[PDB]
């Protein structure tokens, strides 16, 4: 993906998160395991949901076609109705399907944008107080108990004290 | 979560609407449940606004920022339940709503104590204030004329969910020996249903 | 339709397990759209999630905080079920117990926590008191609308159940809630109003259920 | 210690396509097409179209002998006629303007 | 209507246009150096940039 | 001592739409869609028409 | 947005930076201001300026309807022609919305790239020679007088000089 | 570019990497040249490809005039056969028009993003191994000899080792 996350630095994504879209994976001397990042995920939501409409919507006003019969001395008129309608259906059939390929991929780059400043959102709160895998994981110099874990999770990682 | 008000009484037909304030703002994760008395919590909403399967067209949500908002478009006496609202894993205290209507005066009944339970050594003298309305009833205890303290017992229903009216019953507790010592058992019961206090007895024996 | 089934006892002592069991019908515990929940209620607390299993290529468990020492929860693939295990309980263990299913349904297939099914619940009292079916009694009609009921003294612990005429007898009954007595066991009475002359010629009989005493008892209520 | 960000997956085969890329698998998908129909002339919102069968717009108004069926036809939603009704002129001829008036029946 | 003593680059049925915009939507049928014809209420692009609270 | 990266902020409130966000405050937009029209009926480039009124 | 540094890791924008679109603030023991990027400015105004006569210029070409009237009993045509005029009408309304809402999106997302440029650009110069703070500021672990701060500006920082 | 990398960070392109279009020169004491990442550049080759196809075979069905002819009395006819012609033909050559221009921005910018990712590649695996210069280079501590190299463009660099 444009952004490098999604199946790049980060492998693969988990089956054990389904809270959530994106989130965090913690491992201590307590335990560990998985915690969705809601407000990251959210944002997604609310993203993609006004692009759904957004389409459905615009797609509202489109052309409707309705029966009209010609006689046996009516042919170039009858022909030039055929042409219209067909006219009109290969537009706004080229017009949805390019609309629908288009968002689609901007839709799957938008999760590895989220991905991405969601790592980018905790790396520059750690500085160098953790190494940087390379692998979407951060290992502490210092013991980081699951009050640690969330305060990296909220936003709140008091870098001074460590 | 914080939801409000704590509580409210409104008429059939009127339109309410509660709050639940979040913490955090999530329309997606935000939900509310209706809980009717001894039955299981059922979902109403679900993600701020989305109708619960068999959620009747008068209930919806809104959600802005952190503010969410279930309306009852058109109270009706079935829509008395207890509704919480919840993100995530959290939930609000919730919101007991009450039907407002007109006031209603009990019916006082009064039971002595079986024959069967006297053998047993003890006499429960029960009276009963039967569909009544507001809630706010006084119901007093005297043998041979004289008030009883500290040996009785209230409970009262909840809502009726047809008539919108409360039942409520008072328990008499004495040994057989007590009992057996004195003659004339009354019920005396003050709501503002009623021009005056009603007075129900009987005489053991009798 | 999906129908969860709760079964195990509601009575703990102080210190001990308590044992309760979900049973499936209508889904599988193993469905990748389904999450399996336990939820609590007490009149202080409020609602409280608990606990969770769901399966996705492999079972995963998520708990309470406040719980998380004292508390497991398994699927069992056999029996269609999930259990939930509270170790040393304590009186704020006293609660309302429902199972209920989450993630069945989603915004764009993330499970956003909504619980679309719950069970029907296990009310259970952490108490080193004893288990004490009801005595029965009933509350005669005496002398247009009569007045009869059933008082159901001193049983232990809650809940008792209360119908009439086998269930045939709903309209103008009520039932009241328990009362906790000085003695320590609880108390109620329930009831019903009828047309006073149906008196001579209806039949009126009070069943009495307490589960936690295998006490099933039928009071017949007459002038 | 360590904490790792990451992303969601599940057994799902849903796939869309991109400019770039056809066939990409992703986690949720929503259908926008649809491809079904039940085969048969219904009634529209109730209301019941009038279907001439056999007979033909001409046939019906004009009251040809074999379309006796449409003597006096109730309130209709749409109107159903084949392609070559054999009902149509019982003596031969034209139908002068017939196109024009057939569209005059449309509202 | 009638004459409006008046003076314009594109007319309308409805009244003139007197707009260096490249679009309008006052109605379809015009004549002379016209702004392009759309059903839109409203046709805005940004120029700057997210603006903060 | 210390140097800091930002971007401009002002008191607009002109908004704007995108395909995933409705109204979007914006520092600039710039309107392309005409509204507004004079409800006369003018002379087209000096040349005055004809009015056949009745 | 798509590149995490406007109401991202920068938290807000500048009311006090008035004559440029992205910039910097400084701050040392002189004292302290803001200072417009002025090419990375420059660069963003000719996108947009292109952007906007491009979006104008290509609806140029376009249906314009025509009136055409009809008798009683050609009522087929005047609604073939009714159908027709509207059918353009429509399609061109849906190009139109349509185009802006997409355009519209990827100016809010070029102006974000842009601001994330310009902040890897300084973090590129200062390497290890200051703290990335993670809030859009570097703080120096040298003095950086007004001269100083002018190089980081400039591009010309001399990186081995500290 | 949005992504930073094409003319931004990295300054220009090289003439002497022929073989592909991204990727790696390196430089010790047993000599230095170009290399090729060819898995990056055949990702590129195989999107840009589908792109071209996609946009050829989109505008596949489109509208095809026909000739047809009216006598003197018949020019409203006539006028209304015109417009709809030419307004498919108006429609058609702006979707055309468009889509080249739309897909031409997404595909610079594509380059752009293989590039920056090919880049963030190498970083994540050296982390603090080699001093990053701030111009698309790493500067190595310790030596780096061919098989050092090669390990890099593999993804295979051991950074124990190190
Ligand atoms: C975010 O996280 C921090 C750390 O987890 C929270 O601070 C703790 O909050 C808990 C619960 O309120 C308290 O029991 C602790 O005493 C707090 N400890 C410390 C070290 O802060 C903080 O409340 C959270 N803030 C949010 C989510 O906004
Ligand atoms: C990439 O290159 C590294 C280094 O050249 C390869 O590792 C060497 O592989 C050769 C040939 O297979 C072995 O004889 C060496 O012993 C290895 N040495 C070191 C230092 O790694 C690796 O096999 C290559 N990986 C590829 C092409 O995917
Ligand atoms: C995509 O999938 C469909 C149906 O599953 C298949 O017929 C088609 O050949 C596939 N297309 C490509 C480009 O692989
Ligand atoms: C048209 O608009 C311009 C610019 O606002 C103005 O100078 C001029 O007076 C207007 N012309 C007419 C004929 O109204
Ligand atoms: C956008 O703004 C307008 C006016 O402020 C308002 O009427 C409309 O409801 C808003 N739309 C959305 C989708 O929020
Ligand atoms: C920029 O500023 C420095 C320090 O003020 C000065 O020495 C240098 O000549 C300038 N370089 C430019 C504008 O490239």
């Amino acid at each position: 993906g444009l952004f490098g996350a999604i199946a790049g630095f980060i492998e693969g994504g988990w089956q054990g998160m389904v809270d959530g879209w994106y989130g965090y994976h913690h491992s201590n001397e307590q335990g560990s395991g998985y915690a969705a990042d809601k407000e990251s995920t959210q944002k997604a939501i609310d993203g993609v949901t006004n692009k759904v409409n957004s389409i459905i919507d615009k797609m509202n006003t489109q052309f409707e076609a309705v029966g009209r019969e010609f006689n046996n001395l009516e042919r170039r008129i009858e022909n030039l109705n055929k042409k219209m309608e067909d006219g009109f259906l290969d537009v706004w059939t080229y017009n949805a399907e390019l609309l629908v390929l288009m968002e689609n991929e901007r839709t799957l780059d938008f999760h590895d944008s989220n991905v991405k400043n969601l790592y980018d959102k905790v790396r520059l709160q750690l500085r160098d107080n953790a190494k940087e895998l390379g692998n979407g994981c951060f290992e502490f110099y210092h013991k980081c108990d699951n009050e640690c874990m969330e305060s990296v999770r909220n936003g709140t990682y008091d870098y001074p004290q460590y | 979560m914080t939801q409000s008000p704590s509580s409210l009484s409104a008429s059939v037909g009127d339109r309410v609407t509660i709050t639940c304030r979040t913490s955090q703002s999530l329309s997606s994760y935000t939900h509310w449940y209706q809980q009717k008395p001894g039955k299981a919590p059922k979902l109403l909403i679900y993600a701020a606004s989305s109708r619960g399967s068999g959620v009747p067209s008068r209930f919806s949500g809104s959600g802005s920022g952190t503010d969410f908002t279930l309306t009852i478009s058109s109270l009706q006496p079935e829509d008395f339940a207890t509704y919480y609202c919840q993100q995530s894993r959290t939930f609000g205290q919730g919101t007991k709503v009450e039907i407002k209507r007109t006031v209603a005066a009990p019916s006082v009944f009064i039971f002595p104590p079986s024959d069967e339970q006297l053998k047993s050594g003890t006499a429960s003298v029960v009276c009963l204030l039967n569909n009544f309305y507001p809630r706010e009833a006084k119901v007093q205890w005297k043998v041979d004329n004289a008030l009883q303290s500290g040996n009785s017992q209230e409970s009262v229903t909840e809502q009726d969910s047809k008539d919108s009216t409360y039942s409520l019953s008072s328990t008499l507790t004495l040994s057989k020996a007590d009992y057996e010592k004195h003659k004339v058992y009354a019920c005396e019961v003050t709501h503002q249903g009623l021009s005056s206090p009603v007075t129900k007895s009987f005489n053991r024996g009798e | 339709q999906v129908q969860l089934q709760q079964s195990g006892p509601g009575l703990v002592k102080p210190s001990q397990t308590l044992s309760l069991t979900c049973a499936i019908s209508g889904d599988s515990v193993s469905s990748y759209n389904a999450v399996w929940n336990w939820i609590r209620q007490s009149p202080s607390r409020g609602l409280e999630w608990l606990g969770r299993t769901y399966y996705r290529s492999g079972w995963y468990n998520d708990y309470a905080e406040s719980v998380k020492s004292r508390i497991t929860i398994n699927p069992d693939t056999s029996k269609n079920q999930f259990s939930l295990q509270l170790n040393s309980v304590t009186p704020e263990d006293t609660a309302v117990y429902y199972c209920a299913r989450s993630g069945h349904i989603t915004v764009f297939g993330v499970n956003v926590d909504a619980f679309d099914m719950w069970g029907q619940g296990t009310m259970v009292t952490v108490s080193s008191a004893s288990t004490k079916g009801p005595s029965v009694f009933p509350l005669a009609p005496s002398s247009g609308t009569a007045a009869l009921g059933c008082l159901v003294k001193d049983y232990f612990p809650e809940p008792v159940t209360v119908s009439w005429n086998s269930g045939a007898l709903t309209s103008g009954v009520h039932t009241f809630p328990a009362v906790l007595q000085s003695s320590g066991l609880y108390s109620l009475s329930s009831v019903v109003t009828v047309p006073s002359s149906s008196l001579g010629t209806q039949t009126y009989i009070c069943n009495v259920n307490h589960k936690p005493s295998n006490t099933k008892v039928d009071k017949k209520v007459e002038p | 210690d360590q904490i790792c960000i990451g992303y969601h997956a599940n057994n799902s085969t849903e796939q869309v396509d991109t400019i770039m890329e056809k066939n990409v698998t992703v986690t949720h998908a929503q259908d926008i097409l649809e491809k079904t129909h039940n085969g048969k002339l219904c009634d529209l919102d109730g209301v019941k179209p009038l279907i001439l069968r056999d007979c033909s717009v001409a046939g019906w108004l004009l009251g040809n002998p074999m379309c006796d069926e449409f003597i006096n036809v109730p309130e209709w939603s749409y109107i159903v006629e084949k392609a070559n009704p054999v009902n149509d002129l019982c003596y031969p001829g034209d139908f002068n303007d017939y196109e024009e008036l057939k569209h005059l029946l449309s509202r | 209507l009638e004459y409006g003593n008046c003076n314009t680059k594109c007319q309308t049925p409805m009244g003139a246009i007197n707009s260096s915009m490249p679009f309008h939507n006052i109605h379809p049928l015009t004549i002379g150096e016209c702004p392009k014809y759309v059903k839109s209420n409203r046709l805005v692009l940004a120029t700057g940039l997210r603006n903060s609270p």
